[PDB]
């Protein structure tokens, strides 16, 4: 057994931190105070579980979890909320004034006054593990401290533990709940400086998530609550393999082996079925064939693109429920008849699948139904390229009259770091093109 | 369509299936600093020119 | 980012920044002796970002009163809600400043300038963390024109990495105390558009308008011109004072609202448009609220929109409403008038929501506008600057007191720059 | 008010649909990269499709299916056919066609099915392509395999039809051209309408280098062809006329001969890709308007020549067709405060 260390930064990064901590405690019957009163090991073991938790002489199970935000406010809200015996205080990191939705104030400024801190809270975990495999990241790109403070500490991750393998939870910048206007260009600057310290990145767009919850979930306005649980459910279901029994994507290195091929176009898509509204009185249930057929429609997918206007490089399917290897082959072979599924010339045109018997768990009084059977496809597709155009373009708009950059200046950043990230993401652009048409 | 590294235990399985083969510098702790310094310069120089302005 | 510093200057500042610790106090649930008699919490939640915990658990307002004048600040003290505000916050000269800048900033303001940033810094210290200041005050007269723009420049002098927030009540010849306001307005605005952040422009030209056409008062007031700012200054202010998604702070709003460091002068609008006292009983719906919101006729700085394009837009929406209907609103307005936004700033209008309305209304809009048709107000006061400047009228009063013509040149200079960069993203 | 951008200045179809939606009072016209339109009509190259559907409270149609180029161009046309089982390589109105590179390629499979017609005795003429502009057709092609291992792009070599029908009094070739509009939920609209594009001079079967009895297009019949509006004007035979020739000189009908044929293939090619280029469950919608071009031999056998992606209309009709474009691809999606088209559909049970 290998440990795994999570990191949650900014309200995005922490928020979705509390919503996947409260599931994977549900799953693995950890109660709120950290007792599992189904682990007979007291005071240790080496269970697949124990890779997200370590263990007291008190019988207490605690998240290898940082908390990470430059301003309190939500991470108050953990240390006095429902979870709050969970965690060890010195988990749970804020400073006083935040990054002002400005990536040079994350970075730059009150950066460097807490990144020590923060490093050494992480190194008491590291100290904690027998074979530490390294990090999860979850951070938003839009936030000044998701931004900012993330590419900080990545950069210093792969300094003090090299060897050790870097994911990333990243919410993409949407509109409709954006908080900032200079998103995109904090979007673009994280990316740049983040990307050699990634092995594998799951960008959720907001956007996807917003119109999942308001078109399956029949919510008008969805809440960062609503957005969080099901985002909560599509991480569990990537990171259950590393949490529970199995041969599948077993540690981090095998994220990058199975996924990522080539180390650069390291944005596997995320796609999930079903999600189906708790208050729906009669709900018929799903078969095999039609969730793993709802994991090609993009109206399913955490990002809006098109895989028919690309190429795979690779597709796993992570089935939770009553699925067996039989009726996944059935499935796999009608769809490829009736969709476009194109991988590129120099990878065999296959799945690997997993299968966990476990149907997915629902958090109680959530808005999400209990089903016999769910499933989350990653696929490395070059159409997500389409997010990285979106994005790339409102940046070309905004930068072309240097809207809002004096902000960036004036933390102690230069003009020219913009125009450097924005190189880095148009050579990205071009990589996934080459690949994909 | 072949089915192939089926492995199976108490809570699921596992297996790879297959149609068609193939078709066929992390900086350092030092130059950090350095960057994260320089930036700091620029924004003391930046307060310097100010406060000198407003002595004026 | 917790605590603002208040600051209310001369006889327009103080009268209107009276009015503001009136209606915010009401909104809270404070009493003027600093007593909460509330029912929600989401009143006391953030109190701490305007007022001070006493012993007693008593309020008291983060809020300074500078005249060089007794007159206004003894009717405050008078006033309803006087005996909030701390006592040792009152400073005070004798002398006056005669609608004179140059007694404000050189001769009369320097003597009691230092008293003030004593009382300043006695309230930052106290600060767990300092957003920074918002100040009332004309630019008209001579101790908030003049000593408040010498305020600014010393405080960003001792605290030039904190936020600088006026409500700076722009002169006009429809409520005019005096012919040198063009000179005393010209000088201030020079100071504001190198040392503030965010500056809402609040013109007596709209104010009076707003009375007269739309309100239907003959003989417009002080008072009835006093309810609009107050209305206005409450409606900005909400996501600072209020819990809600948008957790907002004065550097948030800057670093969202100002794309160039010089274009920080905001357009407040609001809606509906109330006369005090007889308020009408048909609560207004959510696209009545858009439609009036964003109309020249609920503008607070007497410009037209259409005249120039939308940098940044803040809105408001205050009481119980649609999520729904607002965000629905807010997209028709935006894509069915799409040319006067700036194509260069994507999602360029942001919007927030707060259940608690205020005094008097069920449900209420306020708006947020930097928009590139400022520049009208600013060429109405070049204009006026010119016409006396090109024959040095009323020059003596300033020359009597130290100041040269080359000030007076440079500062209609700086404010005729500021018009050409207005122009410049007009035409992008 | 519904909100368009226009992208493509040069479009003769689009240009008249954008005067219609403003003639009508309820559509403004934004300017080209406003991202807040109801409706894109699209440039021809790299239409930045990844950018529609994101604009939250816009509903955002465009006048492009995205992988409808692979109909459109000549090469992934013939790849398309070949390697589609739907339309089998035994597909019986396509004309025996090979991709062939400049020095992947078919030109070793070219040769063998190229090799039986010497064997055979028979007329074993081709014509090679790209996608006047540089057309040749030669009998034996020691011409054609070395004359583009020489000139840009990859080339497409096709069956010349040897035996077309001949127009009389002239002795003389056409193409018909049939406008086919998909709208957003893949309905299928044939224009009633279609034209023949006719050539003025005389065929030759013996002197094949003459490019101006062989060749048919608009262009190369005012520059090169000297009988220009002779018989029609100009060189543009329409469906009444075409109708009446066939039932004075041959004694069938358009409808039987040849059009039935026509909505096989159309039907039969947009069918096919249906799954690859359908917006259905998309958070943006496509239609677009394709030519058709065809061919009819002496027996009255119909060809596919090739699908054109950004078709111009002919002058008389672009009234007609444009308002019908408005009516069934935009307002259909965008409503206001005889059908001019026929729906390709078919349901037989088997
Ligand atoms: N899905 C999701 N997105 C969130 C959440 N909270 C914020 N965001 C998104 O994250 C972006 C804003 O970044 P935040 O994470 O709030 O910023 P931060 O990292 O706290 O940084 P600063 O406040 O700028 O110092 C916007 O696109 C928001 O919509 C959340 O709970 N869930
Ligand atoms: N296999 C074939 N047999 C007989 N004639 C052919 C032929 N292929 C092409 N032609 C002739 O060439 C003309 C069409 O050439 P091509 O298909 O390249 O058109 P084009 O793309 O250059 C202009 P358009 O886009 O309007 O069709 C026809 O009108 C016909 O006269
Ligand atoms: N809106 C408003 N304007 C005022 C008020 N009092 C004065 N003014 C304007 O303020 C200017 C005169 O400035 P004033 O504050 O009296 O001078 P000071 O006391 O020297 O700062 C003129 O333009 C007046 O029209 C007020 O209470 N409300
Ligand atoms: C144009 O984009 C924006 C405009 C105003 C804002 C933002 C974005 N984002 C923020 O965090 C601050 N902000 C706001 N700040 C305040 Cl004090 N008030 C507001 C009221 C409505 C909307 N926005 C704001
Ligand atoms: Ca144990
Ligand atoms: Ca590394
Ligand atoms: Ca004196
Ligand atoms: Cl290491
Ligand atoms: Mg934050
Ligand atoms: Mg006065």
């Amino acid at each position: 057994m290998r440990e795994c260390i999570s990191i949650h930064v900014g309200q995005a990064g922490v928020q979705i931190g509390n919503a996947c901590w409260e599931l994977y405690c549900l799953e693995h019957g950890i109660q709120p105070d950290g007792q599992m009163p189904s682990d007979k090991t007291i005071g240790g073991g080496d269970d697949s579980f124990n890779t997200f938790f370590s263990e007291t002489g008190a019988g207490k199970h605690v998240p290898r979890a940082v908390f990470v935000d430059l301003e309190p406010t939500v991470i108050d809200e953990v240390r006095t909320g429902t979870y709050r015996q969970l965690f060890h205080p010195e988990q749970l990191i804020t400073g006083k004034e935040d990054a002002a939705n400005n990536y040079a104030r994350g970075h730059y400024t009150i950066g460097k006054e807490i990144i020590d801190l923060v490093l050494d809270r992480i190194r008491k975990l590291a100290d904690q593990c027998t074979g530490l495999q390294g990090f999860l990241v979850f951070h938003s790109f839009g936030g000044g401290t998701g931004s900012g403070f993330t590419s900080l500490l990545m950069e210093r991750l792969s300094v003090d533990y090299g060897k050790k393998s870097k994911l990333e939870f990243s919410i993409y910048p949407a509109p409709q709940v954006s908080t900032a206007v200079v998103e995109p260009y904090n979007s673009i600057l994280t990316t740049h400086t983040t990307l050699e310290h990634s092995d594998c990145a799951f960008m959720v767009d907001n956007e996807a998530i917003y119109d999942i919850c308001r078109r399956n979930l029949d919510i008008e306005r969805p809440t960062y609550t609503n957005l969080n649980r099901l985002i909560s459910q599509i991480v569990s279901s990537i990171t259950a393999s590393l949490r529970f029994d199995g041969a599948l994507n077993v540690d981090l290195t095998e994220f990058q082996t199975n996924l990522v091929p080539y180390p650069r176009i390291h944005f596997p898509l995320a796609t999930y079925a079903p999600v189906i509204s708790a208050e729906k009185a009669y709900h018929e249930q799903l078969s095999v064939a039609e969730i793993t057929n709802a994991c090609f429609e993009p109206a399913n997918q955490m990002v809006k693109c098109d895989p028919r206007h690309g190429k795979y490089m690779a597709c796993c399917l992570l089935y939770r429920g009553d699925v067996v290897p039989k009726d996944v082959n059935a499935a796999i072979a009608t769809i490829k008849t009736k969709r476009s599924i194109q991988f590129v010339d120099w990878c065999p045109t296959g799945f690997k699948v997993g299968i966990n018997y476990q149907p997915p768990t629902v958090v109680p009084g959530g808005d999400l139904a209990k089903v016999q059977r769910a499933v989350c496809m990653l696929s490395n597709t070059t159409a997500i390229a389409e997010a990285w155009a979106r994005l790339d373009h409102k940046f070309d708009l905004m930068y072309a009259k240097r809207a809002f950059v004096h902000w960036y200046v004036g933390e102690g950043m230069e003009e020219g770091e913009f125009s450097e990230a924005r190189e880095d993401m148009a050579a990205l652009e071009k990589d996934y093109e080459e690949v994909g048409v | 369509m072949e089915v192939i590294e089926l492995n199976k235990c108490t809570s699921g399985q596992s297996f790879e299936v297959i149609l068609k083969p193939p078709s066929f510098r992390d900086p350092s702790l030092e130059e950090i600093q350095k960057k994260l310094e320089a930036a700091e310069e620029r924004r003391k120089y930046q307060e310097a020119e100010l406060l000198k302005h407003l002595a004026e | 980012m917790r605590e603002i510093v208040h600051i209310q200057a001369g006889q327009c500042g103080n009268q209107i920044g009276a009015k503001f610790w009136e209606v915010i106090s009401d909104e809270h649930g404070i009493d003027p002796t600093g007593s909460y008699h509330g029912d929600s919490d989401l009143q006391l939640e953030r109190i701490n970002v305007y007022y001070n915990e006493a012993t007693g658990n008593k309020y008291v307002p983060r809020a300074i009163l500078v005249d060089l004048e007794p007159g206004t600040m003894d009717s405050v003290r008078s006033g309803p809600f006087g005996q909030i505000f701390r006592p040792d916050n009152f400073v005070f000269g004798q002398s006056g400043a005669g609608n004179n800048w140059a007694k404000g900033h050189y001769t009369e303001g320097a003597e009691l300038v230092d008293s003030v940033l004593d009382v300043v810094r006695k309230e930052s210290e106290s600060c767990d963390c300092l957003q920074g200041f918002q100040l009332t005050h004309s630019l008209g007269g001579g101790t908030g024109s003049g000593m408040g723009t010498l305020l600014i420049s010393k405080i960003r002098e001792e605290y030039p990495d904190r936020i600088m927030n006026t409500f700076s009540v722009m002169p006009s010849p429809k409520v005019s105390d005096t012919v040198v306001e063009p000179y005393n307005a010209t000088l201030s605005v020079h100071q504001l558009v190198e040392n503030t952040d965010e500056t809402y422009c609040i013109d007596n030209e709209a104010l009076y308008d707003i009375c007269f056409r739309t309100l239907k008062l003959t003989t417009p007031t002080y008072g009835d011109l006093n309810h609009l700012v107050s209305a206005t200054m409450s409606g900005v202010t909400t996501c600072l004072r209020f819990p809600g998604q948008l957790n907002a702070d004065l550097r948030k709003l800057a670093v969202n609202m100002v794309p160039f460091p010089r274009l920080h002068f905001f357009m407040p609008g609001f809606a509906p448009l109330t006369s005090r006292g007889s308020q009408q009983y048909r609560a207004l719906t959510v696209p009545e609220l858009t439609q009036q919101m964003f109309d020249s006729k609920n503008m607070m700085a007497a410009c037209d929109p259409r005249h120039g394009r939308y940098l940044t837009v803040a809105a408001i929406f205050r009481g119980r409403m649609s999520m729904k209907e607002v965000d629905e609103q807010m997209l028709n307005v935006q894509n069915k008038n799409s040319s006067y936004f700036v194509e260069w700033i994507p999602n360029n209008v942001k919007t927030a929501v707060c259940d608690i309305p205020p005094r008097g209304l069920k449900m209420s809009a306020t708006f947020i506008g930097n928009s590139t048709a400022i520049q009208e107000l600013f060429k109405r006061i070049s204009e006026q600057f010119t016409a006396m400047f090109r024959r040095k009228a009323f020059l003596h009063w300033y020359t009597g007191e130290g100041m040269d013509e080359m000030e007076f040149t440079e500062a209609e200079s700086n404010m005729n720059d500021l018009v050409s960069e207005y122009q410049q993203y007009q035409d992008a | 008010m519904y909100t368009f951008v226009v992208r493509d200045e040069n479009s003769s179809v689009y240009a008249e649909v954008s005067r219609l939606l403003l003639a009508t009072g309820q559509w403004k016209r934004l300017r080209k990269d406003n991202p807040r339109f109801n409706l894109m009509l699209g440039e021809r190259n790299r239409l930045p499709f990844g950018r529609l559907g994101h604009e939250p409270g816009l509903v955002q149609l465009v006048n492009y299916y995205r992988g409808a180029d692979k109909l459109c161009r000549k090469a992934s046309l013939v790849k398309l056919i070949k390697t589609s089982p739907e339309l089998s390589e035994s597909c019986t109105w396509f004309p025996e066609s090979y991709v062939i590179y400049p020095t992947t390629d078919e030109r070793e499979v070219f040769l063998a099915a190229y090799n039986r017609r010497r064997e055979g005795r028979e007329g074993n003429v081709w014509i090679a392509k790209s996608s006047g502009e540089g057309i040749l057709i030669s009998s034996e092609a020691s011409e054609l395999l070395d004359f583009i291992d020489e000139q840009g792009q990859v080339h497409v070599i096709q069956k010349y039809l040897e035996k077309p029908l001949l127009l009389e009094p002239g002795h003389r070739k056409f193409d018909i051209r049939s406008w086919v509009l998909v709208d957003h939920l893949y309905n299928i609209y044939l224009y009633r309408e279609g034209v023949l594009r006719t050539s003025s001079e005389p065929y030759n079967s013996a002197n094949f280098q003459d490019k101006t009895c062989h060749l048919t297009n608009h262009c190369i019949q005012k520059e090169y062809s000297k009988n220009y509006g002779r018989y029609e004007e100009g060189n543009e035979m329409f469906f009444e006329e075409f109708n009446q020739y066939l039932m004075d000189a041959l004694n069938t009908t358009l409808e039987n001969s040849i059009l039935l044929q026509i909505k096989h293939i159309i039907r039969s090619c947009l069918m096919c890709i249906e799954p690859a280029i359908s917006t259905k469950h998309l958070h943006y919608q496509s239609f677009q308007l394709f030519g058709f071009d065809f061919m009819v031999d002496e027996e009255l056998k119909v060809w596919l020549i090739e699908v054109n992606g950004a078709p111009a209309c002919a002058q008389k009709l672009y009234a007609e067709l444009c308002q019908g474009i408005v009516d069934v691809a935009i307002s259909s999606v965008f409503p206001l405060a005889t059908s001019i088209f026929i729906k390709l559909h078919h349901h037989h049970h088997h």
